[PDB]
């Protein structure tokens, strides 16, 4: 036996709870996305700028 | 003779300054590849 | 006036998805906080990078 | 005489390398330089 009233407002509570959650967890994890792919566009284009440095450096005396 | 001298005027600054470049750029690439850690 | 058993199931439902759903954005909360840092440092180590460059280039 | 014509000779020799000397160290510093001013941009477009 249990308080019916009591764990309907909790059944209520939970789920309002839930979904605020979700939605921090799904906002989170789409910004550590966007910022992964961010830092691997950067390390991408580091890579060429740093193969274009020592092409400069070799071909110079 | 002076073409000798004014032709010669900026060599050992012409160099020094090569040299600072060069230094400056491979910093940078030691830097950027720093970048990947 | 509900099902008693079944609110009770529900309930106990809930609280597990809740544990798992908070422990997942806490997890990536912190991933995130990690990667603005870092980021955070590289930006000013870049900073003083440029200026010692455009030092250099001004001096030449 | 012929000594002088030499000297005039050796003075040439010396102004021709000296042009040599001088317009190679523009060349590569002039590359030093473009690379270093690009890079100075790529580094500041990171920080966007
Ligand atoms: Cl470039
Ligand atoms: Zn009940």
């Amino acid at each position: 036996s249990h308080d019916c009233a009591k764990v309907d407002l909790e059944n209520a509570e939970l789920r309002r709870k839930l979904i605020r959650t979700k939605r921090a967890f799904e906002d989170t994890y789409e910004k550590l996305r966007m910022a992964n792919k961010a830092k691997a566009q950067v390390e991408k284009d580091i890579k060429n700028q740093i193969l274009k440095t020592h092409n400069v450096l070799r071909n110079v005396r | 003779r002076t073409e000798v001298e004014t032709a010669d005027k900026w060599r050992l600054e012409c160099i020094d300054v090569c040299s600072v470049l060069t230094n400056r750029l491979e910093e940078l690439a030691g830097f950027l590849n720093s970048l990947l850690k």
